[PDB]
């Protein structure tokens, strides 16, 4: 993928799965998981009573699917 | 072992050491001020630290740790060292093993119960039955 | 194209109505 | 004791062993992330299983997990 | 302790103080001296007490004390709705807020602000409010009818 | 009629074997 | 007539009752003007108004108009509510949209509900009114 | 270490209080012990269940042996309208006078309780007639205990434990169940009924002394060799039977009049007899089914994994996917434990719904007290037998459900669509609470402002078109069965309804509890059922299907079953897991069942006294259900001691406010969690260890608050136990202080 581009999220534990996020990296070095992807629906992590969650999650390229370009 | 170190001043409480810290196992905190200062003990209360060496002697890991992280680093001690200390006499080394803290990458340090996959590659528990295998085994 | 589900459904609804049509007393 | 493991989708931040209260986990040197560390549980017989660590962790799902078992002294916290 | 409290005074006041004087000045307590004999056991209590002196805002329905019936019963409510917070734990309420998020999320109708289960410690406040409100309603209106209809 | 007690006597001479056959069951299942 | 019901115009309870009205509101005769109204209702052993859900067109004011009535306003709150987080989804200012309501667009949507089944029905025959499965999230199994 | 536990070396090694509790809770959970392979699993699955049948014989052997001993059963034999049955005798030491005068009822001499399992009018019924009769009875279970009990520990010796291979033989088990245990039980039941119970309810005694020398049917066993079975049918008992006696005794053994034994009340015993016969031929064909060795027979796992309508693709039966289920059915233990309590909890309330309105034994919907107990004990176990069914469905999706070999079946499209299930579960859960709570508040708020004509009352006619559906003229339909022209009541092509005029009289002559009369207020409270059993359902569905994983913890398979939290992270995680949502699910299938029985309570009341408008008025508002049957049918109840004495309700009231104080302990456990209770014991520790003369002795297990999971057990048994007593004092004392 590339910086920018909506994707989908094909991870089972994830949050996102099934949804969008814009891709806000991608790691040019051979790690495992090498892709930012930003979305706009925190996540659940955080103390209880936070109110917040993060935006921004790490996947592998064969756990995203580039929708557009 | 042998651990040198003044107490602090402490007038003692009744949140110490019990019975487990004589017959199966305690722990000791010792480090260094520059200054007599004030502290307040896991086990409740204020204490002097000492000018130079102090040695306090707790009844878990945890309360010395403790101990280290509210009132020795944000009054910049960082030369502090836990030991378990059993009842024949015997001194453990335990929190700066390496001499680096934890929180810092040390080469040659080995890793240890590292699953190489992710939470969601996980085994099912059904493929996994009658077995010693569990499914966060490596 | 929905055709089995809407051949059971419709049987249903009939019993249904077929009741219905004993309660209001045209059967 | 409690098993606490550590999966590879940890990117390094250190935040689970700065918030360890009673230092079960440790960074090591690793290169499958660009922090080049991961962490690591030498000291599982001292986790009394808070799950500081999990609360901790930015990674989603956590890269970092406790699974409480046998109970000793130690993991049930006793002073006595 | 509270509750245990303005039940001694209530009961005490009813049975040893409070009453009507005759001409002659005999007093006639209003529950007739039951305290000494019947408030050394929880069933005395129960009976004579609570079960008792409840006639008045149970048969209060139809007059000028109705509402204080109806408050009864809501409190009654209110108590124990407080049971669902104090008994449960968030995760539940987190997962079946999830399943109503798939459902909304079909209808392309789930919020901007995500629903989350309330707080461990926000589950607690809420269990405890309903718990006194209901309580403390219900002793309430109990109080209210049977010494206004009574008293 | 009523029960005498040589019946109720009876009753528990008898009752006293599936005592050791529970008795029985409780060690195996133990093992 | 139905399960043995009875007209409350031949019901003693009912007109025993009816002969010591309450009076529910400010007016004079209030009970009066309740009960001759209650009248033309199926009554019963108990001379209460029992109420009969059947469809049953000449008994039909007693569930099918409100019916009717409950589900068209309803029907326009949720369409109005839906209206409204479809149109402000798409400014970057949802979250803050979602406590400040947004007024005139509020009235905007508010005022389009009167037309609000039809337009479902546009909904429900364009393929804009449900979200494909493989758009939303899901949990693993 | 120490020994205890055995099969759990991790509570073992534990040193804490902790390693006895959880041992007591892990002792019956096979799979998760040390060193289990799955046929020693099997085989001490085999013995635990002789074992408890075992136990079941010997609890029935008490029952009969306390009857024959320290009961009345022949005096309540010769009037079994006006005596009290006796359950046992009472040796409590502490009583006083009082209370030793107060007990000392139903015709003794000594303390003794009153019977109110309806066991007197069973045993009557099926031709127990003396005390020795029941002796013998006592003895036999005695035997049959002794039989189970040695069975389990032969099931268990080297050379006779089953292989695997054998308790894996689902169409065996089938067959053996549906034509031996299902089929010929039911024909011996059958054999009896018509051997004893009806010569014992014509006045004849058929011991085991004359029953080889004494024929069923004046000439009997020649007319069903030919065809000629109507002979068994002739002459009925009449209708001025008296039963246990010849005056008006028929000869019939096996009829279908229909309706009730007018003197008896009950059903009629050759109608039993006939109903055994159908079901058990029935159920010899039904187990007459599946391919076990002989060839011949279907085999379910071809029907499952059959894709094939002759020359039609199909996906399966009823064109859905089948493959693995049963495998999924077979393997899994827990999957078949779900199913089978689903299907007992079923049977066990149709068994209470059955029981009240046909009585089936002798006189006993004159005992109101026991039909009370009965109806409530049966839906109170039908309640915990579906929360078990649906806690063990939980466990088989954590522990045993593989989707490999339930890739593409019923099962996978449910895990699917789970989230479509939940949401339209909690839909119509908010629906009908929102309407019925309204509703029941608006009846509420009109009757308090003195205008009980403002009440929403709605009839329940769809029920009662049912109702003449069954031949009920009360309310006017003039349909099926109310009309003596529709062709459900006169069967125009065979003509052979015959049994419809008793069951005509049964249903339209108000004396009995066939098909009770309801009104706006049964209406509601079955709404509130229906919302009852639509939550419970909810919590158990959503805790069932969400326990392989949830959104909030998408590996929630990995921690099992029961586990407290994952910790306040993640915004917070309590009663996350899948135990828990058993255990939020046991309080609303208590508020469901103690909405059930008081409903049946109040009604039954009402129609017991004949102020059947006390219900049909009352129960439209609240109100009515606090001050008309809570408040009031609890007077006797709460005077069972008082200043000026003790009654024989002495127990009831004592259990009464013993429940009230178990339940409230529950709350305890259940609100005050447990990093408080270890706050305060580790100053317990503290204390001893620093008292003189008590450092002298020392615990062997540290003492540590009760784990979370633990303490949820804990106030959960302790509010159930509360509930259960508190309903079962209040039914007895206010159903025994009258009728
Ligand atoms: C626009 C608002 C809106 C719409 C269109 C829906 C629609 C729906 N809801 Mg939801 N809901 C809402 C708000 C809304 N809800 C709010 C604010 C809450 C928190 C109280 C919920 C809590 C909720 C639950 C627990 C469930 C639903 C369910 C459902 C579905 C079934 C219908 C139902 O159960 O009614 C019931 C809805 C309520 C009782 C919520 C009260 C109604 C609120 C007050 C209306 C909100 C209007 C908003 C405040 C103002 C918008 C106007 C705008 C111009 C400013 C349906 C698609 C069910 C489901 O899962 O699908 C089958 C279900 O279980 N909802
Ligand atoms: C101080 C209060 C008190 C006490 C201690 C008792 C005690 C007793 N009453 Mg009682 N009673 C009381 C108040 C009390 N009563 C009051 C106020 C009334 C109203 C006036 C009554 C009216 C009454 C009646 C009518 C009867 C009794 C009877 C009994 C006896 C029961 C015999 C028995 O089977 O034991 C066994 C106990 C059980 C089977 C229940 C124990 C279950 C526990 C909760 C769990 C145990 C399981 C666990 C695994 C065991 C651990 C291991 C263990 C083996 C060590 C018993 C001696 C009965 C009797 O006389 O029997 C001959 C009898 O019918 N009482
Ligand atoms: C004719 C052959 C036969 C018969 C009679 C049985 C009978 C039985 N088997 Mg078995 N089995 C067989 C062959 C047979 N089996 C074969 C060939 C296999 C190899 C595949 C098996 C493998 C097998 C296993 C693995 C197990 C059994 C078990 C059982 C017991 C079931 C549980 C129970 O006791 O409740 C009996 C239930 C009823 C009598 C009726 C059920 C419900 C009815 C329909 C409702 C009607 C009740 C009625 C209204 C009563 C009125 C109540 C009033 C009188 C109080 C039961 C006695 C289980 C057991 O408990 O082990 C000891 C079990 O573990 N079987
Ligand atoms: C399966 C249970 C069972 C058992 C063990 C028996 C056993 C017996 N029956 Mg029998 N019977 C049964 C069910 C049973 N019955 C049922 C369900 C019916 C109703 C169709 C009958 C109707 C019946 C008649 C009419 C007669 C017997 C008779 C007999 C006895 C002689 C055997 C014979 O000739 O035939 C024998 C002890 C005969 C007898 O003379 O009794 C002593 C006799 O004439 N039975
Ligand atoms: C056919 C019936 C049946 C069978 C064979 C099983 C079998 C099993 N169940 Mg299960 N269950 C059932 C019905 C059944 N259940 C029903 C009806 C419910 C609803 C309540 C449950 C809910 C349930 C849950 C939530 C769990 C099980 C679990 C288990 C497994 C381990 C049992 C164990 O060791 O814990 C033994 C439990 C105890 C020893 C505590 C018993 C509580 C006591 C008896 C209460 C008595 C109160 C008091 C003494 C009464 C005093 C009265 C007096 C004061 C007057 C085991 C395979 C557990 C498991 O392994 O999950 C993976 C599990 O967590 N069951
Ligand atoms: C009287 C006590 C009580 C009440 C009213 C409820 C009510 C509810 N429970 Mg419940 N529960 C209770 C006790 C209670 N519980 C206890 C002790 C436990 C064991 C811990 C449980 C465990 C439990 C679980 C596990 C679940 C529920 C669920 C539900 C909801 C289902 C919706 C419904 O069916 O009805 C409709 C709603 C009502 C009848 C209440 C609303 C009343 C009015 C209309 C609301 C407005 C109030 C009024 C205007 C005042 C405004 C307040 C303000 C002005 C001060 C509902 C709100 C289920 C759920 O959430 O479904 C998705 C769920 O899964 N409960
Ligand atoms: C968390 C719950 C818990 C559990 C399950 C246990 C369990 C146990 N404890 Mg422990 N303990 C606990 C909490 C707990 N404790 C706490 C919070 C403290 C304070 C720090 C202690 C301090 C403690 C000490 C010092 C000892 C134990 C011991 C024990 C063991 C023996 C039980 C006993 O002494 O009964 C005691 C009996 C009672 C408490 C009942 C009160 C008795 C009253 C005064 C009169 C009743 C007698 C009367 C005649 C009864 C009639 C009998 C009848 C059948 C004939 C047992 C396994 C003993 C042990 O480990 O042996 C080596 C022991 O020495 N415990
Ligand atoms: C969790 C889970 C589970 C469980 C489940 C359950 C628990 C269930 C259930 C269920 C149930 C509980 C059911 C049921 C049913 C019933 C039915 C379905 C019925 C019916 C009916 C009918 C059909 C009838 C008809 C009729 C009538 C109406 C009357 C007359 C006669 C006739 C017959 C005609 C399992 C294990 C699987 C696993 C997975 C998950
Ligand atoms: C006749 C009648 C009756 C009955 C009824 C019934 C039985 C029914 C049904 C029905 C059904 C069986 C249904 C269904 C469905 C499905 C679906 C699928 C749905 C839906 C929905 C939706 C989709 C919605 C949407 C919306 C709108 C439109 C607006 C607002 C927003 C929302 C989103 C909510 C009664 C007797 C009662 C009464 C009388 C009349
Ligand atoms: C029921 C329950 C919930 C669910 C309770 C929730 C979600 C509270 C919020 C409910 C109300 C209905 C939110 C109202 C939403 C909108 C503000 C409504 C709009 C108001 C207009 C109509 C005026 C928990 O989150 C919880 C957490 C921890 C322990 C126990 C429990 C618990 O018992
Ligand atoms: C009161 C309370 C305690 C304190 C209770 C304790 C420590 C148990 C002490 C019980 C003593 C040992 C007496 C128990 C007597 C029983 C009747 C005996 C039953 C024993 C069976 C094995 C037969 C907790 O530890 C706790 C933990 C978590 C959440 C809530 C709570 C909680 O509410
Ligand atoms: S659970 Fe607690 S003690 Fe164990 S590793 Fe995590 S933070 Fe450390
Ligand atoms: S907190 Fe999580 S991501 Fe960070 S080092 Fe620890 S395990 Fe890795």
């Amino acid at each position: 993928v590339q910086r920018g581009s909506k994707v989908r999220i094909l991870r089972p534990e994830s949050y996102w799965y099934n949804e969008i996020g814009t891709v806000a990296s991608v790691d040019q070095s051979g790690i495992k998981y090498p892709v930012i992807v930003r979305f706009d629906k925190v996540n659940y992590t955080g103390f209880s009573g936070s109110a917040g969650g993060v935006n921004t999650n790490n996947f592998a390229l064969s756990e995203v699917e580039e929708v557009s370009a | 072992t042998t651990l040198t170190g003044q107490p602090p001043l402490y007038g003692g409480s009744t949140g110490g050491l019990l019975s487990k810290a004589d017959i199966e196992e305690k722990y000791a905190i010792t480090w260094t001020s520059p200054k007599e200062q004030v502290f307040e003990m896991p086990t409740a209360g204020a204490a002097v630290m000492r000018e130079g060496e102090n040695l306090v002697y707790l009844a878990r890991k945890e309360q010395c740790l403790a101990l280290a992280a509210q009132q020795l680093r944000p009054r910049k001690i960082n030369d502090y060292k836990i030991y378990r200390i059993f009842p024949d006499g015997e001194t453990v080394l335990l929190h700066p093993k390496d001499g680096v803290f934890p929180e810092k990458v040390n080469q040659g340090r080995e890793a240890v119960n590292t699953v190489p996959r992710s939470i969601g590659q996980n085994p099912n528990p059904a493929q996994l039955k009658f077995s010693g295998k569990k499914p966060y085994d490596p | 194209t929905y055709t089995f589900r809407t051949f059971w459904a419709v049987l249903l609804l009939a019993i249904n109505f077929l009741v219905a049509a004993y309660y209001f007393g045209i059967l | 004791a409690h098993t606490v493991k550590i999966y590879d989708t940890c990117i390094g931040c250190t935040q689970c062993v700065r918030a360890c209260p009673t230092d079960v986990l440790e960074m090591v040197p690793w290169d499958g992330c660009k922090a080049g560390q991961i962490a690591s549980s030498p000291r599982t017989e001292d986790c009394v299983g808070c799950k500081r660590c999990e609360t901790a962790c930015p990674t989603d799902f956590l890269s970092i997990r406790v699974y409480l078992g046998a109970e000793t002294t130690r993991s049930m916290g006793l002073a006595y | 302790c509270i509750s245990v409290v303005i039940f001694h005074f209530s009961w005490k006041m009813q049975s040893d103080v409070w009453g009507t004087v005759a001409p002659d000045g005999t007093v006639s307590h209003i529950t007739g001296g039951n305290f000494a004999q019947s408030a050394i056991t929880i069933n005395g209590w129960l009976r004579d007490f609570l079960w008792a002196q409840a006639s008045q805002v149970i048969g209060s329905y139809g007059s000028a004390l109705s509402a204080y019936g109806l408050l009864f019963l809501g409190a009654h409510f209110v108590w124990a709705f407080s049971l669902m917070f104090l008994f449960s734990g968030r995760g539940y309420w987190q997962e079946l807020i999830e399943s109503i998020v798939w459902a909304h999320n079909k209808l392309k109708v789930a919020p901007a602000i995500q629903p989350r289960a309330l707080s461990i410690i926000q589950g607690r406040a809420v269990g405890v409010a309903h718990y006194l409100l209901g309580g403390i309603a219900t002793t309430w209106a109990f109080f209210l009818a049977r010494i206004i209809s009574v008293g | 009629m009523a029960l005498t007690d040589t019946q109720v006597y009876i009753a528990l001479v008898i009752a006293l074997l599936p005592a050791v056959l529970a008795f029985r069951l409780s060690a195996e299942l133990y093992k | 007539d139905v399960a043995g019901l009875v007209p409350c115009k031949d019901s003693p309870a009912f007109q025993k009752r009816a002969a010591a009205a309450v009076n529910t509101t400010a007016d004079p005769a209030s009970g009066q003007k309740r009960f001759e109204r209650y009248s033309q209702a199926l009554c019963g052993e108990d001379g209460l108004p029992h109420l009969v859900v059947d469809g049953r067109l000449s008994r039909a004011g007693d569930f099918l108009i409100p019916s009717a009535l409950f589900l068209f306003i309803t029907g326009w709150i949720g369409w109005v509510g839906r209206a409204y987080l479809i149109a402000v989804r798409n400014s970057g200012e949802a979250n803050e949209k979602e406590i400040i309501i947004d007024v005139p667009l509020a009235i905007k949507c508010m005022l389009t509900g009167f037309a609000w089944p039809l337009a479902a029905l546009k909904e429900l025959a364009s393929g804009e009114l449900t979200a494909k499965d493989n758009e939303i999230t899901v949990s693993p199994r | 270490a120490t020994k205890f536990p055995k099969f759990s070396q991790d509570l073992a090694q534990d040193p804490t209080t902790r390693r006895i509790w959880y041992a007591i809770a892990t002792a019956h959970d096979f799979e998760s012990h040390d060193g289990m392979t799955e046929e020693n699993l099997y085989q001490k699955i085999f013995a635990s269940h002789f074992g408890h049948l075992a136990i079941i014989f010997l609890w029935v052997s008490g029952s009969l042996f306390h009857v024959a001993w320290q009961g009345n059963f022949e005096q309540w034999i010769q009037d079994p309208l006006n005596t009290r049955p006796i359950a046992h005798a009472i040796w409590d030491p502490q009583f006083g006078k009082a209370a030793v005068d107060a007990f000392t009822q139903a015709g003794a001499s000594s303390p003794v309780d009153i019977a109110y399992s309806g066991v007197y009018h069973w045993w009557y019924t099926i031709g127990m007639r003396t005390n020795g009769d029941l002796y013998q009875g006592a003895i036999f279970l005695l035997v049959l205990a002794s039989l189970a009990l040695f069975a389990g520990w032969l099931h268990l010796q080297p050379k006779f434990r089953p292989s695997l291979s054998w308790f894996k033989n689902a169409e065996s088990r089938l067959n053996h169940h549906l034509a031996g245990l299902f089929g010929v039980s039911s024909l011996a039941w059958a054999g009896h009924l018509i051997h004893v119970a009806i010569p014992e309810s014509r006045g004849q005694h058929v011991g085991w002394d004359n029953f080889l020398s004494t024929m069923p049917h004046p000439a009997g066993l020649a007319p069903f060799f030919t065809g000629n079975w109507g002979v068994y049918a002739q002459n009925p008992d009449t209708a001025s039977h008296v039963f246990g006696t010849s005056q008006g005794a028929g000869s019939a053994i096996l009829t279908f009049l229909g309706g009730f034994h007018p003197q008896t009340e009950s059903l009629w015993l050759t109608d039993m007899a006939h109903h055994h016969l159908a079901i058990a031929v029935l159920f010899i064909v039904a187990g007459h089914m599946y391919r076990t060795q002989f060839g011949i027979g279907h085999s379910i796992k071809e029907m499952m994994d059959a894709k094939d309508f002759f020359g039609t693709k199909v996906e399966g039966p009823f064109n859905m996917p089948h493959q693995g289920i049963y495998e999924t059915y077979n393997n899994s233990l827990h999957f078949q434990l779900g199913w089978h309590l689903a299907c007992l909890g079923v049977i066990t309330s149709l068994v209470a719904q059955h029981m009240y309105s046909l009585p089936p034994y002798a006189f006993i919907a004159q005992d109101h007290t026991t039909m009370a107990a009965l109806y409530t004990h049966h839906q109170y176990i039908a309640g915990f037998l579906m929360v078990g069914a649906f806690a063990h469905g939980a466990i088989f999706l954590v522990r045993d459900y593989d989707p490999v070999q339930n890739k593409g079946n019923v099962l996978d499209r449910v895990l699917q669509h789970k989230e479509a299930i939940i949401s339209h579960l909690s839909w119509v859960s908010l629906f009908l609470g929102f309407h019925t709570l309204g509703l029941y508040v608006h009846n509420d708020v009109v009757v308090a402002f003195g205008t009980p004509e403002k009440q929403i009352l709605i009839e329940p006619v769809f029920a009662q078109f049912i109702q003449a559906a069954h031949g009920k003229l009360l309310y006017g339909f003039d349909t099926l069965l109310s009309n003596p022209d529709s062709i459900a009541a006169t069967a125009w092509p065979n003509y052979g309804n015959v049994w419809l005029p008793g069951w005509l009289d049964a249903i339209n002559s108000g004396n009995n509890s066939l098909f009770l009369t309801i009104g706006p207020g049964d209406f509601l409270v079955h709404h509130a059922i229906a919302l009852g059993l639509h939550t419970t359902t909810l919590i158990l569905v959503k805790g069932a299907l969400d326990a392989r994983g949830s959104k909030l913890m998408p590996d929630k398979k990995d921690f099992g079953y029961a586990f407290p939290c994952d910790g306040p992270g993640r915004g917070g995680t309590c009663d996350i897991s899948a135990w828990d949502a058993f255990y939020l699910a046991m309080f609303w299938m208590l508020n469901t069942i103690g909405w059930v029985t008081f409903y049946w309570h109040w009604k039954h009341l009402g129609v017991w006294e004949g102020n059947v408008a006390q219900f049909n008025e009352n129960s439209t508002y609240l109100m009515g259900w606090l001050r008309d049957y809570l408040w009031l049918n609890s007077s006797q109840l709460i005077n069972g001691y008082n200043p000026f004495g003790t009654n024989n309700l002495s127990v009831w009231a004592w259990m009464f406010l013993f429940g009230h104080l178990v339940w409230a302990t529950g709350f305890m456990f259940l609100i005050s969690w447990r990093g408080y209770w270890q706050e305060l014991i580790e100053t317990l520790v503290w204390a001893h260890e620093r008292t003189p003369l008590a450092n002298l002795v020392r615990w062997k297990d540290k003492p540590v608050a009760l784990s979370i999971v633990q303490a949820r057990l804990v106030g959960l048994a302790h509010f159930s136990v509360g509930y259960v007593l508190t309903y079962a004092a209040f039914l007895i004392a206010s159903t025994a202080s009258k009728y």
